[PDB]
């Protein structure tokens, strides 16, 4: 499978 | 109405704050001994201006350092090192009486070795005044 | 001053005199104390000072200076008892009994003197282990008889037999030879009959707590050795689990008598025996909950506030479950009416496993870990305890210490995660439960904190693999989502840096998602790339250590190319490789480059690999291609710090990429190693002129500092190739004659100071991989090293430490794998190799101490094995009996006992020579013995003599007899070993006992 | 408000350096045996008001054993030490134990594992387990990094004041005094500090 949403936020993690 | 159930620096501001581990020179046994490792503070005295250097070991928080940055003093490198500095303290009295020591200080780093010295001047300038 | 008085024997021994001395040192300060405290020494230390403890211990008024008498008293027993005139020993017999009786009939001093007493008793055993019972047969019938007379005498009857029978099987093992150990053994279990009667009597019926105390502490003592027929035939057990846990005074030593009653000797077939075990806990049990605290208690709350011997009460407690449960649990798991015992304590060691104690933690957690192991494998036991293991779910959960210096934190990880995984195996759904509601509370800042996040994502990472993998699929995914909107709701680079490393720890350890979710793992993997940006503390060192971390796992998902990829990721990563590390440190930057060899190396297409590799290495091998360039055109740019600075890590680059390939790195070795040892020399040459042009502290300077650790560094990238390398035609033929060429002389032409210890473990790696066949390189490597590096090193223990420990290494490897080079040496030469095997020998620094001893027994055997030929047949004649003389040396001067196991392995190898007649020639000369002795004979005379001068206090008939049982046992090392153990014993004393060595018949 | 420590151990397992590094913050490199016992005054300053240790640095060397257990008589607490990197020095500790607790019956006792710095340990953390039936406390330390070189002060202090909150507080900073040197003393100091400026500083390769 994919689970393209947790890929999504994943990509948008930010340190500040 | 219910009746409800029932360090000596405070007076000074911290100009500048360095890790770093300060040595002395024993000159009879013509060997460098640490003296301490912890947080190097330069601390203004807000009634006089006057900065000294405020220095305190780790865990213990035991003084190894505690006199005025006096401007005559001036900081020499050691053979040994590019991120250490060399200098005579003639009055420091983080044991107690008024002693004099050869202290060498060393940083993490050639720069933050370079800024110590770059801060420690300024500061002669405000003791001048 | 005046208190040197007391060392002048010629007078009488002024007694006041000596109180101020012993005042001034225990109560006094400073310089005072000090010269007082060296007259004591010298005092307590004069061979004649015993005749004087008589008076001392009539007339003195100071504790102190008795217990100093006795301890004079002490050193006289125990190493000289034998060799005093009959007399004395009665007479030193008398007073000490006499002292301790007078002492227990004045009830102010037997309050008082607790000290005293206890050092005057301990003296009377040392008395009782020369005498005892051969001398004294009466000394127990008369014990009994005397502890009726007096509560005072009895209770100090109980200190005695307590320290007897401490000396005789707790701590007889090194102080003893094996057969008066075993003599003092039997004597006591001879009369223990008589002796359990007095002791069972006063538990029975004395009422004076100070006396019971004192007979439950030598209780303690006997549960070490006794039959467990005088624990389970008699009342003991209630005695001991009812009456005794009621009162505090005796409920500390009751516990720790029933946690050793728990490991007595004990037949498992008796069902009556059985019915005790269980009775003692359920007793013990039952006053715990009804006289200390009940089930329900906040144990954590009571340890934290330390009152009174709480402490120690719970750890003795936790022992007692954790031992009793570990063996007997059993006993209580059938029977329903038990049930509700067997849950009380596991509940009690519930609750102590949430006081913050480390070290009790790690008590109750092995016990944990024996419990959850069986219930994984035992049939039908993981049901009854359904309740302890979820609470224990949470325990362990919520203390979950860092998984990643600090040693003993990691071995408490690993145990954690032992016992957590067991646990999601019993129940896979209630460890899903608890974690995913744990996380909701980190969200809803109820239990949010640094440490409590922390915490939780190490637990979450240490189950991995335990789960099925799709409700692994689902669990990663919840625990992500959150931790991800965990993350973006907190303010503040700190809060959002804790969160998104603790992100990325759970995704580096669930490696079996990332292998599965290719789309997922790329952004990962980029959302690092972007971290190494980062300038926060820390971020751009957690973003490295991920990524590799990675990598090791899932190299062959960066190597393949993926569906819906242009190509394999690697060289999406080489491509950018400039601006993903543009803004890491040197150090991160190799991490990365190592990593990026670990995937280049799963590509098994030759044309491919080497391509990968050089295109990764294209940066360090354009700024190395430069400075050859530069450096060469003007060998004055090395001492530009920069210019050195750059090169070194263009080294180190190398280093990280060959540790990750080993043997595929051979092309890109080959790319720089004609040009890097090139730069060797010209390094070597810049040192070398700046230590004449400002002599030896040019070594400390940064300059010189810099060059050196580009010489360190190029030796560690060959060592690392070399010790992986697979085509050793290629190292012979191509790497090791310029190697040595480059190293060897400057090594052995610079001064001591100048000279890098990183060349003789690189010389070591040579020898190992390729000596067989360069034996001509090993003789190079010894003349160039060995005698410069030998007088460094045999002036002292200390200086050139690292040289010290490199120069053995070195030498074993060449004994193991090229000994043809020592037999080439001239006989000078080989004199020297054995005197530094001795010298090694001699360190206390293990480290070298191993080292030789093996060097020794290799050599030994390298000699056995050339058979009857001239060099064997000098070896022997010239160097045997060194080698037996030097290792019973350090055998017997109690100053490396560090190495005893070896150095009787040793001496074992010679003497088994000689009786096996595996030495051809006679060992001695043609006129010092008549034609034909063997050198059985001889080496027995030679060993006779040496002894003799050497421990001159010892009888012929112990030096004959010792060396006949070693000669004897010569083919069995542990008997070997306890023979000479009992030597080591009787050098310390006066009149052995000669018939000892006869103990293993 | 003092208390007679004494520390016992092994020889060379860094008893004597790990008091130094304490009472002048030096680490000593060379081992120089110590001879029968050292007294030497050690205060903490705690939440509390100050507590001062009478540490007795007593020889762990049989031959410089001096008056050996005499020196434990009144102790109030005491360090086991032993070395990480010799398992004889382990094997040894129940030896000191009982030669102690003969002479010092109930006194807090916190059991040392020195030198933890160095990569290759012996004595493996899972095979530490006498202080446990003994109700000793437990630490791995080192004096050389300083790694948890003031737990067992603070531990000991806990248990002998009776607080289990007590801490370790920054002593108060008086302010230093005015410089004033003497012209007639420059020449001798300009030529001390010639000599510390050309003794190279050691470890030059600490992080600090
Ligand atoms: N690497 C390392 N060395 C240490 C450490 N502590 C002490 N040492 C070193 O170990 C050696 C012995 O030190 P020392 O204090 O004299 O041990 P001791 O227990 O007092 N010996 P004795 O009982 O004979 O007086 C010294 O060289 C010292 O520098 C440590 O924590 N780490
Ligand atoms: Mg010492």
């Amino acid at each position: 499978s994919y689970e393209a949403e947790t890929v999504s936020a994943m990509a948008l993690l930010s340190v500040g | 109405h219910f009746e409800p159930v029932v360090t000596m620096e405070e007076d000074e501001e911290v100009l500048y704050k360095v890790r770093a581990k300060l040595f002395r020179f024993d000159a009879d046994a013509k060997e460098w001994k640490e003296r301490g490792t912890g947080d190097c503070k330069f601390l203004k005295n807000k009634k006089t201006n006057k900065v000294r250097i405020l220095m305190r070991r780790d865990k213990t928080l035991k003084i190894c350092a505690n006199h005025i940055i006096a401007p005559e003093y001036t900081l020499k490198p050691n053979v040994g090192s590019d991120r250490s500095w060399v200098y005579a303290c003639t009055a420091d009295i983080a044991e107690g009486e008024a002693e004099a020591f050869t202290f060498a200080i060393r940083f993490g780093s050639k720069e933050n070795a370079d800024k110590f010295k770059e801060e420690f001047e300024k500061a002669q300038e405000i003791n001048k005044k | 001053g005046s208190m040197e008085g007391i060392l002048d024997f010629s007078n009488d021994l002024d007694i006041a005199l000596l109180d101020q001395v012993v005042s001034t040192f225990y109560q006094g300060s400073g310089v005072q104390q000090k010269q007082a405290q060296e007259i004591l020494t010298k005092f307590q230390d004069n061979p004649d000072a015993w005749q004087k403890a008589d008076q001392i211990l009539q007339f003195s008024t100071n504790p102190q200076s008795k217990f100093i008498a006795l301890s004079i008293l002490d050193k006289l027993i125990t190493r000289k008892w034998k060799l005093l005139p009959n007399d004395h020993r009665i007479g030193i017999r008398n007073f000490v009994v006499g002292m301790i009786i007078s002492m227990c009939q004045d009830d102010e001093v037997f309050k008082t003197q607790k000290n005293l007493i206890n050092k005057s008793d301990l003296t009377l055993v040392q008395i009782l282990k020369q005498e005892w019972p051969q001398n004294w047969p009466e000394f127990i019938p008369e014990l009994i008889g005397s502890s009726s007379s007096s509560v005072n005498v009895c209770e100090n009857n109980m200190i005695v037999l307590k320290l007897l029978s401490e000396e005789v099987f707790d701590f007889s093992a090194e102080q003893m030879t094996q057969a008066k150990a075993l003599h003092l053994k039997n004597s006591m279990s001879k009369e223990f009959e008589q002796i359990f009667k007095l002791c069972f009597q006063v538990l029975e019926q004395g009422s004076s707590s100070s006396l019971i105390v004192a007979t439950l502490e030598s209780l303690l003592r006997y549960l070490h050795w006794i039959p467990y027929r005088y624990i389970y035939e008699t009342n003991i057990l209630e005695l001991l689990s009812t009456k005794f846990m009621t009162s505090p005074d005796t409920r500390a030593i009751t516990l720790k008598c029933l946690t050793e009653v728990s490991n007595l000797k004990i037949p498992q077939d008796n069902d009556l025996i059985k019915r005790q075990t269980v009775l003692f806990f359920q007793n013990t049990l039952q006053q715990i909950a009804t006289s200390v605290m009940p089930v329900t208690a906040d144990l954590k709350a009571t340890y934290a506030n330390a009152n009174g011997n709480d402490q120690s009460f719970l750890q003795d407690l936790a022992m007692f479950l954790t031992t009793y449960l570990a063996r007997n649990r059993a006993l209580l798991e059938s029977d329903e009416s038990l049930r509700e015992l067997l849950l009380n304590a596991h509940q009690y060691l519930i609750q102590l496993s949430k006081i913050e104690e480390r070290e009790l933690f790690k008590t109750t957690l092995d016990y944990w870990h024996n419990l959850v192991a069986d219930l994984f494998y035992e049939p039908l036991k993981k049901h009854i305890y359904e309740e302890i293991c979820s609470q224990l779910r949470l325990v362990i959960i919520e203390n979950m210490v860092r998984p990643e210096k600090e040693s003993d934190t990691i071995q408490l990880y690993k145990s954690e995660r032992e016992v957590l995984v067991y646990l999601t195996h019993l129940n896979v759904i209630d460890t899903e439960e608890i974690m995913i509601s744990k996380l909701a509370r980190q969200i809803d800042g109820s239990e949010w904190s640094w440490h409590n996040i922390n915490t939780l994502s190490w637990a979450i990472g240490s189950i991995s693999g335990t789960m099925s993998e799709d409700t692994e699929k689902r669990f990663v995914v919840t625990v992500i989502k959150d931790l991800l909107g965990l993350c973006e709701q907190k303010r503040g680079k700190d809060n959002k840096a804790v969160v998104a490393s603790d992100i990325m720890y759970v995704v580096g350890q669930y490696p079996r998602f990332l292998k599965a979710h290719w789309n997922f793992l790329r952004t990962v993997i980029l959302k690092l790339f972007e971290f190494m940006h980062e300038t926060h503390e820390g971020v751009q060192d957690m973003a490295c250590d991920t990524f590799i971390k990675i990598v090791q796992k899932c190299k062959y998902h960066f190597v393949i190319q993926q569906p819906r990829e242009s190509e394999p990721f690697i060289q999406t990563i080489i491509r950018d490789i400039q601006k993903t590390t543009a803004d890491l440190q040197p150090q991160q930057v190799h991490t990365f480059y190592k990593a990026c060899g670990i995937i280049i190396s799963e590509e098994r297409s030759v044309a491919e690999r080497n391509r990968l590799l050089s295109d990764l290495m294209q940066l360090p091998n354009m700024a190395w291609d430069t400075i050859v360039e530069q450096s060469t055109a003007n060998p004055t740019l090395l001492l530009d710090s920069e210019t050195v600075k750059i090169i070194a890590n263009i080294i180190k680059t190398n280093v990280a990429v060959c540790t990750s390939m080993g043997a595929d790195f051979y092309p890109q070795l080959g790319h720089i190693y004609y040009n890097m040892l090139q730069l060797y020399r010209a390094v070597s040459s810049m040192i070398s002129a700046q230590v004449a042009a400002e002599g030896l502290i040019a070594t400390k300077t940064p300059k010189v500092r810099g060059l050196r650790t580009i010489k360190k560094e190029i030796l560690k990238l060959v060592e690392t190739y070399i010790s992986k390398a697979r085509n050793l035609d290629d190292v012979v033929k191509v790497l090791v004659e310029p190697l040595l060429n480059a190293v060897l002389e400057d090594y052995m032409n610079n001064v001591p100071d100048a000279r890098d210890a990183e060349v003789l473990n690189c010389m070591t790696t040579v020898v190992e991989k390729v000596g067989h066949m360069i034996p001509q390189g090993v003789i190079l490597i010894l003349q160039s090293v060995f005698e410069c590096t030998l007088d460094m090193i045999n002036k002292d223990f200390t200086e050139y430490p690292e040289h010290r420990v490199e120069f053995y290494k070195l030498l074993k490897v060449i004994n193991e794998k090229s000994f043809a080079a020592f037999l080439e040496l001239p006989p000078a030469a080989f004199k020297l190799f054995v005197d530094a095997i001795c010298w090694a020998f001699k360190h206390n620094n293990r480290d070298v101490e191993v080292n030789g001893l093996q060097i020794a027994l290799d050599l030994v055997k390298n000699i056995e094995r050339m058979g009857n030929v001239p060099f064997a047949n000098e070896f022997h004649k010239n160097y045997f009996f060194i080698f037996v003389s030097e290792t019973f040396f350090v055998l017997t001067d109690s100053d490396h006992k560090s190495g005893f196991s070896k150095q009787a392995l040793l001496l074992m190898k010679l003497i088994s020579l000689v009786y096996d007649n595996k030495i051809s020639v006679p060992l001695y000369q043609e006129a010092e013995v008549p034609q034909g002795t063997s050198n059985q004979v001889y080496l027995s005379q030679y060993l006779a003599n040496m002894l003799s001068n050497a421990f001159p206090h010892l009888t012929s008939e112990q030096i004959a007899s010792f060396l006949s049982a070693l000669t004897k046992q010569c083919k069995d090392l542990v008997v070997f070993k306890g023979t000479l153990r009992d030597f080591l014993v009787q050098i310390k004393e006066v009149g052995g006992d000669p018939t000892d060595y006869l103990f293993a018949e | 408000v003092q208390f007679k420590l004494v520390l016992v151990g092994d020889g060379g397992t860094g008893k004597t350096t790990f008091v130094k590094r304490h009472l002048t913050g030096e680490f000593e490199k060379k081992y120089v045996a110590t001879l029968g016992v050292e007294v030497h005054p050690l205060v903490f300053h705690t939440n509390r008001g100050p507590i001062k240790f009478n540490v007795w640095d007593t020889a762990g060397q049989e031959k410089f054993g001096g008056l050996r257990d005499g020196y434990y008589i009144q102790a109030q607490c005491a360090i086991i030490m032993f070395d990480v990197t010799s398992r004889v020095t382990y094997k040894n500790v129940p030896n000191w134990h009982r030669d102690l607790v003969r002479v010092c019956e109930n006194i807090p006792i916190v059991l040392c594992g020195n030198k933890v710095d160095i990569k290759d340990r012996k004595v493996k953390a899972k095979s530490i387990v006498f202080h446990r039936k003994k109700n000793l406390q437990y630490y791995d330390i080192s004096a050389k990094s300083n790694y948890n070189f003031e737990k067992p002060f603070l531990w000991l202090a806990r248990k002998l004041i009776g607080d289990p909150n007590l801490e370790f507080v920054a002593m108060p900073a008086l302010a230093p005094p005015e410089v004033v040197m003497d012209p007639a003393l420059a020449a001798q100091y300009e030529h001390d500090l010639e000599v510390a400026q050309t003794t190279a500083l050691p470890d030059e390769d600490d992080d600090l």
